[PDB]
Protein backbone atom coordinates (compact mmCIF):
# COMPACT_ATOMS: atom_id res chain seq x y z
CA UNK A 1 0.00 0.00 0.00
CA UNK A 2 3.09 2.74 0.10
CA UNK A 3 5.96 -0.34 1.21
CA UNK A 4 7.19 0.58 4.83
CA UNK A 5 6.46 -1.54 8.15
CA UNK A 6 3.87 -4.11 8.98
CA UNK A 7 1.34 -1.59 10.33
CA UNK A 8 0.86 0.02 6.24
CA UNK A 9 1.85 -3.56 5.12
CA UNK A 10 -1.19 -5.03 6.48
CA UNK A 11 -2.28 -3.31 3.43
CA UNK A 12 -1.85 -4.58 0.24
CA UNK A 13 -3.25 -2.76 -2.72
CA UNK A 14 -4.25 -4.99 -5.77
CA UNK A 15 -6.31 -4.28 -9.12
CA UNK A 16 -8.26 -6.87 -11.58
CA UNK A 17 -10.90 -7.06 -14.33
CA UNK A 18 -14.86 -6.73 -13.03
CA UNK A 19 -17.32 -8.05 -15.49
CA UNK A 20 -19.69 -4.42 -15.85
CA UNK A 21 -23.59 -5.44 -16.01
CA UNK A 22 -22.81 -5.92 -19.86
CA UNK A 23 -21.98 -9.67 -20.20
CA UNK A 24 -19.25 -8.85 -22.97
CA UNK A 25 -17.76 -5.89 -21.58
CA UNK A 26 -15.06 -6.53 -18.74
CA UNK A 27 -13.41 -3.32 -16.38
CA UNK A 28 -10.19 -2.59 -14.69
CA UNK A 29 -11.06 -1.78 -10.85
CA UNK A 30 -8.82 -1.62 -7.91
CA UNK A 31 -9.28 -2.50 -4.09
CA UNK A 32 -7.49 -2.61 -0.39
CA UNK A 33 -6.91 -6.38 1.01
CA UNK A 34 -5.57 -7.35 4.40
CA UNK A 35 -2.73 -9.66 4.08
CA UNK A 36 -4.68 -13.00 5.38
CA UNK A 37 -7.06 -12.65 2.43
CA UNK A 38 -4.25 -13.19 0.08
CA UNK A 39 -2.71 -15.80 -1.01
CA UNK A 40 0.85 -15.85 -3.89
CA UNK A 41 -0.42 -17.29 -6.86
CA UNK A 42 1.75 -19.63 -7.76
CA UNK A 43 2.83 -20.83 -11.50
CA UNK A 44 5.18 -17.43 -12.09
CA UNK A 45 8.54 -16.15 -11.57
CA UNK A 46 7.99 -14.55 -8.02
CA UNK A 47 5.82 -11.82 -9.12
CA UNK A 48 3.16 -9.07 -8.48
CA UNK A 49 0.27 -11.62 -9.35
CA UNK A 50 -2.17 -13.24 -6.41
CA UNK A 51 -5.75 -14.90 -5.53
CA UNK A 52 -8.59 -14.62 -3.14
CA UNK B 1 -78.00 -19.45 3.20
CA UNK B 2 -78.26 -17.91 6.77
CA UNK B 3 -79.52 -14.54 7.21
CA UNK B 4 -78.82 -13.16 10.71
CA UNK B 5 -82.28 -11.82 11.76
CA UNK B 6 -81.96 -8.95 14.29
CA UNK B 7 -78.79 -8.26 14.15
CA UNK B 8 -77.19 -5.13 13.70
CA UNK B 9 -73.15 -5.45 12.89
CA UNK B 10 -70.40 -2.86 12.94
CA UNK B 11 -68.55 -2.79 9.19
CA UNK B 12 -65.63 -1.15 8.04
CA UNK B 13 -63.71 -0.76 4.55
CA UNK B 14 -60.65 0.84 4.82
CA UNK B 15 -59.31 0.12 8.24
CA UNK B 16 -60.19 -3.78 6.97
CA UNK B 17 -57.31 -6.30 7.32
CA UNK B 18 -58.35 -9.06 4.93
CA UNK B 19 -57.25 -6.70 1.82
CA UNK B 20 -53.81 -6.84 3.57
CA UNK B 21 -53.79 -11.01 3.43
CA UNK B 22 -55.19 -10.75 -0.61
CA UNK B 23 -52.03 -8.81 -0.76
CA UNK B 24 -49.54 -10.41 1.13
CA UNK B 25 -51.04 -14.35 -1.23
CA UNK B 26 -50.97 -12.16 -4.08
CA UNK B 27 -47.44 -11.22 -3.70
CA UNK B 28 -46.22 -14.55 -2.40
CA UNK B 29 -47.88 -16.90 -5.15
CA UNK B 30 -46.52 -14.41 -8.01
CA UNK B 31 -42.79 -14.71 -6.56
CA UNK B 32 -43.36 -18.03 -5.93
CA UNK B 33 -44.15 -19.00 -9.54
CA UNK B 34 -41.14 -16.92 -11.37
CA UNK B 35 -38.55 -19.07 -9.44
CA UNK B 36 -38.61 -22.45 -11.77
CA UNK B 37 -38.38 -20.07 -14.82
CA UNK B 38 -35.41 -18.97 -17.05
CA UNK B 39 -32.94 -16.10 -15.51
CA UNK B 40 -32.01 -13.67 -18.32
CA UNK B 41 -28.91 -12.59 -17.12
CA UNK B 42 -26.52 -14.66 -20.13
CA UNK B 43 -28.77 -12.20 -22.26
CA UNK B 44 -27.11 -8.89 -20.76
CA UNK B 45 -25.00 -8.59 -24.02
CA UNK B 46 -24.16 -5.23 -25.80
CA UNK B 47 -27.14 -5.01 -28.69
CA UNK B 48 -26.43 -3.78 -32.07
CA UNK B 49 -29.59 -1.89 -33.53
CA UNK B 50 -31.15 -0.08 -36.27
CA UNK B 51 -35.18 0.86 -36.67
CA UNK C 1 -83.01 -17.45 9.76
CA UNK C 2 -83.01 -20.59 12.36
CA UNK C 3 -82.93 -24.11 10.71
CA UNK C 4 -81.40 -27.04 12.99
CA UNK C 5 -79.99 -28.32 10.47
CA UNK C 6 -77.41 -26.02 8.84
CA UNK C 7 -78.24 -22.32 11.63
CA UNK C 8 -74.69 -22.54 13.12
CA UNK C 9 -73.33 -25.05 10.23
CA UNK C 10 -71.85 -21.81 9.09
CA UNK C 11 -71.95 -20.91 12.58
CA UNK C 12 -73.99 -17.89 14.27
CA UNK C 13 -77.37 -18.05 12.63
CA UNK C 14 -79.77 -17.44 15.86
CA UNK C 15 -77.83 -14.62 17.50
CA UNK C 16 -81.08 -11.97 17.04
CA UNK C 17 -83.67 -14.98 18.61
CA UNK C 18 -83.41 -14.12 22.54
CA UNK C 19 -81.49 -16.20 25.31
CA UNK C 20 -84.41 -18.32 25.88
CA UNK C 21 -85.48 -19.50 22.70
CA UNK C 22 -81.33 -19.56 21.34
CA UNK C 23 -80.85 -22.32 24.27
CA UNK C 24 -82.75 -25.26 22.20
CA UNK C 25 -80.21 -24.86 18.97
CA UNK C 26 -76.57 -24.80 21.12
CA UNK C 27 -75.64 -29.05 19.64
CA UNK C 28 -75.29 -26.87 15.96
CA UNK C 29 -72.53 -24.55 17.17
CA UNK C 30 -70.80 -27.34 19.22
CA UNK C 31 -70.78 -29.67 16.15
CA UNK C 32 -69.05 -27.61 13.68
CA UNK C 33 -66.68 -26.06 15.61
CA UNK C 34 -63.89 -28.60 14.27
CA UNK C 35 -64.43 -28.99 10.36
CA UNK C 36 -62.67 -30.14 7.55
CA UNK C 37 -44.98 -25.37 -0.14
CA UNK C 38 -45.89 -22.50 2.18
CA UNK C 39 -49.35 -23.31 2.09
CA UNK C 40 -49.15 -26.51 3.57
CA UNK C 41 -47.67 -24.58 6.84
CA UNK C 42 -50.47 -22.15 6.25
CA UNK C 43 -53.42 -24.77 6.67
CA UNK C 44 -51.05 -26.99 9.32
CA UNK C 45 -51.30 -23.77 11.21
CA UNK C 46 -54.96 -23.45 11.15
CA UNK C 47 -55.99 -26.57 12.21
CA UNK C 48 -53.86 -27.20 15.18
CA UNK C 49 -55.43 -23.38 16.19
CA UNK C 50 -58.49 -24.89 15.92
CA UNK C 51 -57.88 -28.15 17.78
CA UNK C 52 -56.48 -26.08 20.86
CA UNK C 53 -58.88 -23.66 21.11
CA UNK C 54 -61.83 -27.06 20.99
CA UNK C 55 -59.47 -28.83 24.24
CA UNK C 56 -59.01 -25.94 25.97
CA UNK C 57 -63.12 -25.39 26.09
CA UNK C 58 -63.47 -28.85 26.87
CA UNK C 59 -60.59 -28.82 29.56
CA UNK C 60 -61.95 -25.40 31.46
CA UNK C 61 -66.19 -27.67 31.13
CA UNK C 62 -63.80 -30.78 33.00
CA UNK C 63 -62.50 -28.40 35.80
CA UNK C 64 -65.43 -26.46 36.85
CA UNK C 65 -68.26 -29.39 36.44
CA UNK C 66 -69.74 -30.41 33.37
CA UNK C 67 -67.91 -32.57 31.89
CA UNK C 68 -69.82 -32.57 28.46
CA UNK C 69 -73.27 -31.35 29.50
CA UNK C 70 -73.94 -28.39 27.57
CA UNK C 71 -75.95 -26.73 30.03
CA UNK C 72 -75.52 -27.33 33.93
CA UNK C 73 -75.76 -25.51 37.75
CA UNK C 74 -73.17 -24.65 39.29
CA UNK C 75 -73.58 -23.72 43.11
CA UNK C 76 -71.91 -20.83 42.84
CA UNK C 77 -74.69 -17.43 43.99
CA UNK C 78 -75.26 -14.81 41.68
CA UNK C 79 -73.65 -11.50 43.14
CA UNK C 80 -76.22 -8.70 44.02
CA UNK C 81 -73.28 -6.35 42.33
CA UNK C 82 -74.02 -8.58 39.00
CA UNK C 83 -78.18 -8.54 39.78
CA UNK C 84 -79.07 -5.66 38.19
CA UNK C 85 -81.89 -7.42 36.22
CA UNK C 86 -84.63 -9.39 36.81
CA UNK C 87 -84.66 -13.25 35.52
CA UNK C 88 -87.22 -12.37 32.42
CA UNK C 89 -85.63 -9.57 31.07
CA UNK C 90 -82.16 -11.95 30.39
CA UNK C 91 -84.16 -14.90 29.32
CA UNK C 92 -87.02 -13.80 27.72
CA UNK C 93 -85.28 -10.07 26.37
CA UNK C 94 -82.04 -9.63 26.03
CA UNK C 95 -79.60 -11.54 23.30
CA UNK C 96 -76.46 -13.85 23.89
CA UNK C 97 -74.34 -11.23 22.04
CA UNK C 98 -75.95 -8.35 24.13
CA UNK C 99 -76.07 -9.99 27.62
CA UNK C 100 -72.02 -10.78 26.79
CA UNK C 101 -71.59 -7.27 26.78
CA UNK C 102 -72.66 -6.99 30.20
CA UNK C 103 -70.96 -10.41 31.67
CA UNK C 104 -67.61 -9.49 29.55
CA UNK C 105 -67.06 -7.19 32.71
CA UNK C 106 -65.28 -9.24 35.60
CA UNK C 107 -65.53 -13.07 34.38
CA UNK C 108 -62.65 -14.78 35.99
CA UNK C 109 -64.43 -13.64 39.22
CA UNK C 110 -67.11 -16.03 37.81
CA UNK C 111 -64.00 -19.02 36.39
CA UNK C 112 -62.36 -18.74 40.20
CA UNK C 113 -65.41 -19.47 42.06
CA UNK C 114 -66.39 -22.27 39.37
CA UNK C 115 -62.92 -23.88 39.92
CA UNK C 116 -63.02 -23.88 43.48
CA UNK C 117 -66.89 -25.34 44.04
CA UNK C 118 -65.61 -28.48 42.38
CA UNK C 119 -62.55 -29.04 44.31
CA UNK C 120 -64.74 -28.56 47.52
CA UNK C 121 -66.74 -30.98 46.10
CA UNK C 122 -64.37 -33.87 45.34
CA UNK C 123 -63.10 -33.38 48.16
CA UNK C 124 -66.70 -34.28 50.12
CA UNK C 125 -67.68 -36.65 47.86
CA UNK C 126 -63.83 -38.68 48.49
CA UNK C 127 -64.86 -38.54 51.84
CA UNK C 128 -68.69 -40.52 51.10
CA UNK C 129 -66.35 -42.72 49.18
CA UNK C 130 -64.40 -43.27 52.19
CA UNK C 131 -67.37 -43.93 54.49
CA UNK C 132 -69.15 -46.17 51.32
CA UNK D 1 -56.95 -64.47 16.26
CA UNK D 2 -58.69 -62.55 19.60
CA UNK D 3 -56.43 -61.39 22.57
CA UNK D 4 -56.95 -58.32 24.68
CA UNK D 5 -53.33 -57.16 24.76
CA UNK D 6 -52.86 -57.07 21.19
CA UNK D 7 -56.33 -57.88 18.88
CA UNK D 8 -56.49 -54.47 18.02
CA UNK D 9 -53.21 -52.89 18.82
CA UNK D 10 -52.67 -53.94 14.91
CA UNK D 11 -56.43 -53.27 14.51
CA UNK D 12 -59.40 -55.23 13.53
CA UNK D 13 -58.12 -58.81 14.87
CA UNK D 14 -61.84 -59.53 16.66
CA UNK D 15 -63.62 -59.30 12.88
CA UNK D 16 -65.13 -62.62 12.47
CA UNK D 17 -66.30 -63.95 16.09
CA UNK D 18 -70.17 -62.00 15.76
CA UNK D 19 -71.47 -59.29 17.39
CA UNK D 20 -71.88 -60.28 20.44
CA UNK D 21 -68.35 -61.87 21.44
CA UNK D 22 -66.73 -58.63 20.02
CA UNK D 23 -68.32 -56.53 22.71
CA UNK D 24 -65.50 -57.30 25.35
CA UNK D 25 -63.03 -56.25 22.69
CA UNK D 26 -63.81 -52.68 22.28
CA UNK D 27 -61.41 -51.00 24.87
CA UNK D 28 -58.15 -52.40 22.58
CA UNK D 29 -59.65 -50.66 19.99
CA UNK D 30 -60.48 -47.23 21.64
CA UNK D 31 -56.44 -47.46 22.92
CA UNK D 32 -54.89 -47.13 19.52
CA UNK D 33 -56.90 -44.61 16.81
CA UNK D 34 -54.38 -42.49 18.32
CA UNK D 35 -50.98 -44.13 18.28
CA UNK D 36 -47.92 -42.29 17.63
CA UNK D 37 -38.25 -30.75 4.59
CA UNK D 38 -41.54 -32.51 2.32
CA UNK D 39 -41.70 -35.47 4.36
CA UNK D 40 -42.22 -33.33 7.79
CA UNK D 41 -45.48 -32.28 6.17
CA UNK D 42 -46.33 -35.80 5.33
CA UNK D 43 -46.21 -37.14 9.18
CA UNK D 44 -47.64 -33.18 10.29
CA UNK D 45 -50.57 -34.17 7.74
CA UNK D 46 -51.01 -38.04 9.17
CA UNK D 47 -50.75 -36.83 12.87
CA UNK D 48 -53.48 -33.96 12.79
CA UNK D 49 -55.79 -36.24 10.55
CA UNK D 50 -55.32 -38.77 13.04
CA UNK D 51 -56.41 -36.37 16.03
CA UNK D 52 -59.42 -34.67 13.62
CA UNK D 53 -60.56 -38.32 13.24
CA UNK D 54 -60.26 -39.32 16.91
CA UNK D 55 -61.81 -35.42 18.65
CA UNK D 56 -64.83 -35.71 15.63
CA UNK D 57 -66.03 -39.14 17.72
CA UNK D 58 -65.66 -37.65 21.05
CA UNK D 59 -67.56 -34.71 20.00
CA UNK D 60 -70.56 -37.26 18.57
CA UNK D 61 -70.60 -39.19 21.21
CA UNK D 62 -70.67 -35.83 23.68
CA UNK D 63 -73.54 -34.49 22.05
CA UNK D 64 -75.94 -37.63 21.72
CA UNK D 65 -74.87 -39.37 25.02
CA UNK D 66 -72.49 -41.02 26.45
CA UNK D 67 -70.08 -38.57 27.39
CA UNK D 68 -66.59 -41.52 27.13
CA UNK D 69 -68.74 -44.51 28.10
CA UNK D 70 -68.08 -46.88 25.28
CA UNK D 71 -71.54 -48.71 24.88
CA UNK D 72 -75.12 -47.18 26.27
CA UNK D 73 -78.49 -46.87 25.59
CA UNK D 74 -80.41 -44.09 24.01
CA UNK D 75 -84.63 -43.76 24.27
CA UNK D 76 -84.91 -44.04 20.54
CA UNK D 77 -87.17 -47.20 20.05
CA UNK D 78 -85.62 -49.36 17.13
CA UNK D 79 -88.28 -48.65 13.81
CA UNK D 80 -89.83 -51.72 12.18
CA UNK D 81 -88.22 -50.44 8.84
CA UNK D 82 -84.61 -51.66 10.57
CA UNK D 83 -86.16 -54.48 11.99
CA UNK D 84 -85.94 -56.97 9.65
CA UNK D 85 -84.45 -59.38 12.07
CA UNK D 86 -84.77 -61.22 15.13
CA UNK D 87 -81.95 -60.62 18.34
CA UNK D 88 -80.59 -63.79 17.90
CA UNK D 89 -79.51 -63.61 14.61
CA UNK D 90 -78.11 -59.75 15.48
CA UNK D 91 -76.16 -61.13 18.79
CA UNK D 92 -75.18 -64.43 18.04
CA UNK D 93 -75.13 -64.96 14.08
CA UNK D 94 -73.76 -61.99 12.42
CA UNK D 95 -70.07 -60.26 13.33
CA UNK D 96 -69.96 -56.21 13.22
CA UNK D 97 -68.74 -56.11 9.39
CA UNK D 98 -71.60 -58.20 7.88
CA UNK D 99 -74.21 -55.84 10.72
CA UNK D 100 -72.54 -52.33 8.70
CA UNK D 101 -73.89 -53.66 5.19
CA UNK D 102 -77.48 -52.95 6.42
CA UNK D 103 -77.30 -50.23 8.94
CA UNK D 104 -75.18 -48.22 6.15
CA UNK D 105 -77.69 -47.24 5.07
CA UNK D 106 -80.40 -44.58 6.80
CA UNK D 107 -77.97 -43.71 9.36
CA UNK D 108 -78.15 -40.00 9.01
CA UNK D 109 -81.82 -40.78 10.15
CA UNK D 110 -80.63 -42.56 13.53
CA UNK D 111 -78.21 -39.27 14.19
CA UNK D 112 -81.06 -36.98 14.09
CA UNK D 113 -83.02 -39.05 16.31
CA UNK D 114 -80.04 -39.26 19.01
CA UNK D 115 -78.92 -35.48 19.19
CA UNK D 116 -82.81 -34.34 19.72
CA UNK D 117 -83.34 -37.53 22.27
CA UNK D 118 -80.31 -35.98 24.17
CA UNK D 119 -81.95 -32.15 23.88
CA UNK D 120 -85.30 -33.16 25.41
CA UNK D 121 -83.29 -35.22 28.32
CA UNK D 122 -81.24 -31.54 29.08
CA UNK D 123 -83.97 -29.49 28.94
CA UNK D 124 -86.56 -31.92 31.37
CA UNK D 125 -83.41 -32.22 33.84
CA UNK D 126 -82.83 -28.15 33.70
CA UNK D 127 -86.47 -27.69 34.86
CA UNK D 128 -86.09 -30.10 37.62
CA UNK D 129 -83.01 -28.83 38.83
CA UNK D 130 -84.79 -25.69 39.16
CA UNK D 131 -86.75 -26.76 41.47
CA UNK D 132 -84.60 -28.59 43.19
CA UNK E 1 -43.77 -22.61 46.52
CA UNK E 2 -47.88 -23.26 46.53
CA UNK E 3 -50.02 -20.68 45.33
CA UNK E 4 -52.99 -21.58 43.47
CA UNK E 5 -52.70 -18.87 40.99
CA UNK E 6 -49.15 -20.17 40.04
CA UNK E 7 -48.29 -22.87 41.25
CA UNK E 8 -48.62 -25.27 38.35
CA UNK E 9 -48.53 -22.44 35.69
CA UNK E 10 -44.71 -22.61 35.79
CA UNK E 11 -46.05 -26.83 36.65
CA UNK E 12 -44.29 -28.19 39.92
CA UNK E 13 -44.31 -26.01 41.85
CA UNK E 14 -46.08 -28.12 45.06
CA UNK E 15 -43.68 -31.06 44.49
CA UNK E 16 -42.15 -30.60 48.21
CA UNK E 17 -45.53 -30.25 49.83
CA UNK E 18 -46.27 -34.47 50.79
CA UNK E 19 -48.97 -36.17 48.63
CA UNK E 20 -52.16 -35.45 50.89
CA UNK E 21 -51.72 -31.49 50.55
CA UNK E 22 -50.49 -31.51 47.45
CA UNK E 23 -54.16 -33.11 46.49
CA UNK E 24 -55.97 -29.70 46.72
CA UNK E 25 -53.60 -28.55 43.76
CA UNK E 26 -54.09 -30.34 40.98
CA UNK E 27 -56.30 -28.31 38.90
CA UNK E 28 -53.49 -25.98 37.70
CA UNK E 29 -51.40 -28.65 36.38
CA UNK E 30 -54.31 -29.48 34.38
CA UNK E 31 -55.24 -26.37 33.23
CA UNK E 32 -51.77 -25.88 31.98
CA UNK E 33 -50.65 -29.26 30.18
CA UNK E 34 -52.46 -27.31 27.06
CA UNK E 35 -51.07 -23.67 26.86
CA UNK E 36 -49.60 -21.99 23.66
CA UNK E 37 -39.33 -21.53 7.07
CA UNK E 38 -38.16 -25.05 9.29
CA UNK E 39 -38.53 -23.37 12.92
CA UNK E 40 -42.29 -23.41 11.60
CA UNK E 41 -41.63 -27.41 11.21
CA UNK E 42 -39.70 -27.11 14.60
CA UNK E 43 -43.16 -25.39 16.50
CA UNK E 44 -45.87 -27.27 14.69
CA UNK E 45 -43.95 -30.43 16.32
CA UNK E 46 -43.90 -29.59 19.54
CA UNK E 47 -47.27 -28.07 19.62
CA UNK E 48 -48.90 -31.55 18.20
CA UNK E 49 -46.79 -33.66 20.52
CA UNK E 50 -48.82 -31.60 23.12
CA UNK E 51 -51.66 -32.58 22.26
CA UNK E 52 -51.31 -36.07 21.73
CA UNK E 53 -50.08 -36.58 24.62
CA UNK E 54 -52.95 -34.77 26.42
CA UNK E 55 -55.02 -36.95 24.42
CA UNK E 56 -53.95 -40.11 25.48
CA UNK E 57 -53.46 -39.55 28.90
CA UNK E 58 -57.95 -38.65 28.72
CA UNK E 59 -58.28 -41.65 26.49
CA UNK E 60 -56.49 -43.71 29.78
CA UNK E 61 -58.70 -42.25 31.68
CA UNK E 62 -61.97 -42.71 29.77
CA UNK E 63 -61.35 -46.20 29.58
CA UNK E 64 -60.83 -46.99 33.16
CA UNK E 65 -62.61 -44.73 34.47
CA UNK E 66 -63.72 -41.78 35.20
CA UNK E 67 -63.21 -39.48 32.43
CA UNK E 68 -62.59 -35.88 33.92
CA UNK E 69 -62.63 -36.39 37.65
CA UNK E 70 -59.45 -35.62 38.27
CA UNK E 71 -59.69 -38.20 41.26
CA UNK E 72 -61.67 -41.63 41.57
CA UNK E 73 -62.00 -45.17 43.34
CA UNK E 74 -62.01 -48.01 41.25
CA UNK E 75 -62.11 -51.23 42.71
CA UNK E 76 -59.01 -53.04 42.69
CA UNK E 77 -58.03 -54.04 45.68
CA UNK E 78 -54.03 -52.83 46.58
CA UNK E 79 -51.74 -56.16 46.89
CA UNK E 80 -49.63 -57.09 49.78
CA UNK E 81 -46.63 -56.94 47.57
CA UNK E 82 -47.39 -52.73 47.23
CA UNK E 83 -48.86 -52.38 50.48
CA UNK E 84 -45.29 -51.92 51.69
CA UNK E 85 -46.33 -49.22 54.14
CA UNK E 86 -48.95 -47.66 56.39
CA UNK E 87 -51.43 -45.34 54.65
CA UNK E 88 -50.41 -42.54 56.86
CA UNK E 89 -46.61 -43.02 55.24
CA UNK E 90 -48.09 -42.36 51.90
CA UNK E 91 -50.43 -39.68 53.01
CA UNK E 92 -48.90 -37.64 55.76
CA UNK E 93 -44.78 -38.22 54.93
CA UNK E 94 -44.13 -39.38 51.42
CA UNK E 95 -44.08 -36.60 48.35
CA UNK E 96 -45.85 -37.41 45.36
CA UNK E 97 -42.43 -37.60 44.15
CA UNK E 98 -40.84 -39.67 46.46
CA UNK E 99 -43.98 -42.02 46.20
CA UNK E 100 -43.14 -42.74 42.18
CA UNK E 101 -40.25 -44.14 42.98
CA UNK E 102 -41.93 -47.15 44.37
CA UNK E 103 -44.60 -47.71 41.96
CA UNK E 104 -42.93 -46.73 38.82
CA UNK E 105 -41.78 -50.63 39.08
CA UNK E 106 -44.75 -52.54 37.91
CA UNK E 107 -47.41 -50.22 37.25
CA UNK E 108 -48.65 -52.12 33.74
CA UNK E 109 -49.76 -54.35 36.79
CA UNK E 110 -52.54 -51.84 37.85
CA UNK E 111 -53.84 -50.60 34.06
CA UNK E 112 -54.32 -54.31 33.43
CA UNK E 113 -56.26 -53.99 36.76
CA UNK E 114 -58.06 -50.96 36.24
CA UNK E 115 -58.98 -51.63 32.61
CA UNK E 116 -60.17 -54.73 32.75
CA UNK E 117 -62.60 -53.80 35.95
CA UNK E 118 -64.44 -51.30 34.08
CA UNK E 119 -65.43 -53.91 31.37
CA UNK E 120 -67.31 -56.13 33.73
CA UNK E 121 -69.20 -52.85 35.37
CA UNK E 122 -70.21 -52.12 32.06
CA UNK E 123 -71.33 -55.47 30.93
CA UNK E 124 -72.95 -55.74 34.48
CA UNK E 125 -74.60 -52.01 33.76
CA UNK E 126 -76.18 -53.27 30.74
CA UNK E 127 -77.97 -56.35 31.95
CA UNK E 128 -79.41 -53.70 34.53
CA UNK E 129 -80.38 -51.37 31.70
CA UNK E 130 -81.61 -54.54 30.08
CA UNK E 131 -84.57 -54.70 32.78
CA UNK E 132 -85.02 -50.86 33.05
Amino acid sequence: ATVKTGTVEEMKNCSFNTTTEIRDKEKKEYALFYKPDIVPLSETNNTSEYRL
Amino acid sequence: ELVLGNVTENFNMWKNDMVDQMHEDIISLWDQSLKPCVKLTPLCVTLICSD
Amino acid sequence: AVGIGAVFLGFLGAAGSTMGAASMTLTVQARNLLSGTVWGIKQLQARVLAVERYLRDQQLLGIWGCSGKLICCTNVPWNSSWSNRNLSEIWDNMTWLQWDKEISNYTQIIYGLLEESQNQQEKNEQDLLALD
